[PDB]
């Protein structure tokens, strides 16, 4: 396979309005959301269909109960950190857990939690101890690590438990995530000239411009990777033209292992 | 920190004038998650209106697609209007083809 | 899911035990090993998620992953740790699965050997006449009486600490009229040199 | 710091009665269970609750409900007791459920007993028996036994008490009962026990030695029609004392 990723995003606030929630939580195979809880429906439910028709009511029973004890963990952990920074309003509490399964067979492992969209403690799975970014943090930290059993615990589903996952959940989504749908690219106009490519997925896409056979990387312009809506991305990268001299220009796309050129005549 | 939304307006597929598309307006990379989002026909707010649900960055910040199925046409202009505590009034991002 | 540890075990005093418990189950979260005395709570002991030994104090537990189990071992037995010891493993979904625990069963280690069957004066509010098969060796097993109206209980271990002083014993009883101390005990084997004391 | 509190420690129950056993932990937990311990089997959850505000099911939940109280306080109920949930109850508690090396603490226990008739119940029969002369002469201390015979069920907790205050060194009371009648299905059981104290210690005529029993069984609220005397929770002793001669 190509690289793949399962991730959880688990997201607190600490005084929301009125239709926002204070907890939500959701879970990625590479770019797909597949599960997904709030504390208002408080229920675990899918988000990929192919999700729904290999795991049974168990899975989602079992998972419910669970996110509820994990909400109120949360929102105790948010509580404890927002009354040692001294912090008067609504403030957000940010966890992400994960893994990769690399191309080569090789993998990898992260958990960090985030607070007001900043990092805050980044986990270590092989020194197996925590980061802390400030003092609020480094107080957790020395929590966290007095329970060396726990942080045994997080290796060993991060490196066998969070993988066990994502093999299965590959075989689920088969099709969703294993096909390759290649990109048509073009090229425009606007003086500068515009690479544009649509069409595709997976949505990893690398797109420069070269000159005469060197690339120029601060030359180029970058467009962001976006989502058509159909299940494909589209990106683009331009260059500026120059008026004093001539140039063979040559955009350059690589994508699920092809390699494709196209010269501006 | 407060980070201010990315809005971006594009379209499904390359638009020819008559035949239908879809419009895009996907706004990343913002924190807090509180957000508004309207898609404008000619400065009037499109009425059936689909977005995905929000969704998250490894670098903590969140993005979300507004949508709607459309007819590009020569005498319309389109854009989209984001809110947010980071803008001290809407933004209007115009769909430039 | 399956759990499987064996069901009861023997050893001596001051000696080495060494519990086994595998498993296979969806998932795996972590083994832990529970002791639980005979009529109390179950109390944790150890707990392990990656391989390797952990020691704490005289106690070790032990984990192979990739073999799929546990042992926990017990280093210089003493009477005290007469118990079960329970093994338990959460799985993908941290739900534990317990297997069905282990009674680890303690000989003690008895210096001066002085078997004998003691007749016990009667009690004038019973009917029953009572033997008392005592200060065995523990390698003397005593077994379930053959008769319907006599009654052998199991042995047990006995520690009169302010003499620092352990004795094996089983006791015996019966109303009917023919039962007698010298005859209690034939259903079971005996040291040759068991003192009989003469009747009166 | 009392950890895990639950009750009744003992129940007899007839066939299709009520019952809810109770349980408290002090700790500030938010994980609370039900477990059943049966011979032969690893415990099983039969309720939990992952935190103040929810419940779920578990391996054996037919025939049970479970009402999480409060953040400290998760209930039983048998809603028609069946002679196939006979069994001990043990409650637990940890901090969080889904956290990898929390353990669980344990609270004492219940021992419960659903019966078919109640006319099977039986309080034990309780007597001391003196240390032999043979012995004293030959070992130079002292062995007592007493013997708890006939009761049912095993609900049964028997104490030493020599010069009135309780004591544990020097006994061995068996760890489970005897069959009075190992093919019976419903036999009644019978417990020994020994006190071995020094031959000095016995010769004193002023030392008083007692072995006590504490059963469970009825409450008045148990209907009784049988002739002999109803087996309430009772205590039933026997002494002896010191012989110098
Ligand atoms: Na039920």
């Amino acid at each position: 396979m190509r690289t793949h990723s399962l991730r959880y995003f688990r997201l607190g606030v600490s005084d929301p309005i009125h239709g926002v929630p204070e907890f939500i939580s959701v879970g990625y195979v590479d770019s797909h959301p597949i599960t997904t809880y709030d504390s208002v429906t408080r229920q675990k439910e899918p988000r990929a269909p192919w999700m729904a028709e290999n795991l049974a009511p168990d899975h989602w029973e079992r998972y419910t109960q669970l996110l509820r004890g994990w909400q109120q963990m949360f929102k105790v952990e948010l509580k404890r950190l927002q009354r040692h920074y001294n912090h008067s309003g609504s403030h957000t509490y940010q966890r992400m857990i994960g893994c990769e399964l690399l191309e080569d067979g090789s993998t990898t492992g992260f958990l960090q939690y985030a607070y007001d969209g900043q990092d805050f403690l980044i986990f270590n799975k092989d020194t197996l101890s925590w980061l802390a970014v400030d003092n609020v943090a480094h107080t957790i930290k020395q929590a966290w690590e007095a329970n060396q059993h726990e942080l045994l615990y997080q290796k060993n589903w991060l490196e066998e438990e969070c993988i066990a996952w994502l093999k299965r959940f590959l075989e689920y989504g088969k099709d969703t995530l294993q096909r390759t749908e290649p990109p048509l690219v073009r090229v425009n106009r606007k003086t500068a000239l515009f690479c544009k490519a649509h069409g595709f997925y997976p949505p990893e896409i690398y797109m420069t411009w070269m000159k005469n056979g060197e690339e120029i990387v601060q030359e180029i312009d970058y467009g962001d990777i976006l989502p058509s809506g159909d299940g494909t991305y589209q990106a683009w990268a331009s260059i500026e033209l120059d008026p004093q001299s001539s140039n063979l220009y040559s955009c350059h796309v690589e994508h699920s292992g092809v390699h494709m050129v196209l010269q501006v005549p | 920190i407060q980070r201010t939304p990315k809005i971006q307006v594009y379209s499904r597929h390359p638009a020819e004038n008559g035949k239908s598309n879809f419009l895009n307006c996907y706004v990343s990379g913002f924190h807090p998650s509180d957000i508004e989002v309207d898609l404008l026909k000619n400065g009037e707010r499109i009425e059936k209106v689909e977005h995905s649900d929000l969704s998250f960055s490894k670098d903590w910040s969140f993005y979300l697609l507004y949508y709607t199925e459309f007819t590009p046409t020569e005498k319309d202009e389109y854009a989209c209007r984001v809110n947010h505590v980071t803008l001290s009034q809407p933004k209007i991002v115009k769909w430039d083809r | 899911q399956n759990i499987d540890q064996p069901t009861e075990m023997t050893a001596t005093e001051g000696a080495i035990v060494q519990i086994n418990c595998t498993y296979q189950t969806s998932g795996f979260n972590g083994l832990f090993w529970y002791q639980q005395h005979a009529g109390e709570a179950p109390t944790f002991l150890s707990y392990n998620v990656l391989d390797g030994l952990e020691e704490k104090g005289r106690f070790s537990s032990f984990l192979s992953r990739s073999k799929g189990y546990s042992y926990l071992l017990l280093k210089e037995l003493q009477m005290k740790d007469s118990a079960s010891y329970l093994c338990a493993v959460k799985d993908s979904n941290y739900q534990l699965i317990w297997g069905a625990g282990t009674k680890l069963i303690i000989k003690p280690d008895i210096q001066n050997p002085d078997p004998a069957v003691y007749q016990l004066r009667d009690s004038k509010s019973s009917d029953k006449s009572v033997c008392l098969f005592t200060d065995f060796d523990s390698q003397t097993n005593v077994s379930q009486s053959k008769d319907s109206d006599v009654y052998i209980t199991d042995k047990c271990v006995l520690d009169m600490r302010s003499m620092d002083f352990k004795s094996n014993s089983a006791v015996a009883w019966s109303n009917k009229s023919d039962f007698a101390c010298a005859n209690a005990f034939n259903n079971s084997i005996i040291p040759e040199d068991t003192f009989f004391p003469s009747p009166e | 710091n009392a950890g895990v509190t639950q009750t009744p420690k003992f129940q007899v129950l007839k066939t299709g009665q009520s019952m809810t056993l109770q349980c408290a932990q002090d700790m500030n937990h938010n994980s609370m269970y039900w477990y059943r311990q049966d011979p032969g089997m690893g415990l099983r959850l039969i309720y939990y609750s992952a935190s103040e505000g929810t419940t779920d099911k578990g391996e054996v939940p037919n025939g049970y409900n479970v009402s999480r109280l409060n953040k400290r306080e998760f209930s039983l109920r048998l809603e028609s007791a069946a002679p196939s949930q006979t069994s001990v109850y043990f409650c637990a508690s940890s901090v969080w459920t889904g956290e990898g090396s929390g353990e669980l603490f344990f609270g004492e226990g219940s021992r419960l007993t659903v019966l078919e008739d109640l006319k099977n119940v039986f309080p034990p029969e309780v007597a001391v028996f003196e240390p032999s002369e043979a012995e004293i002469s030959h070992t130079q201390k002292a062995t007592l036994v007493c013997l708890a015979t006939g009761f049912y069920p095993d609900h049964v907790e028997l104490s030493w008490w020599v010069n009135g205050k309780e004591v544990h060194s020097g006994v061995c009371t068996d760890p489970q009962p005897l069959k009075e009648q190992p093919a019976l299905n419903d036999s009644r059981y019978a417990l020994s026990s020994r006190l071995r104290v020094s031959a000095t210690f016995w010769q004193n005529p002023r030392n008083h030695f007692r072995c006590q029993v504490q059963f469970y069984g009825l409450s008045e609220n148990d209907e009784w029609t049988q002739d002999r005397a109803k087996p309430v929770t009772q205590i039933v002793s026997a002494e002896a004392w010191g012989r110098a001669d």
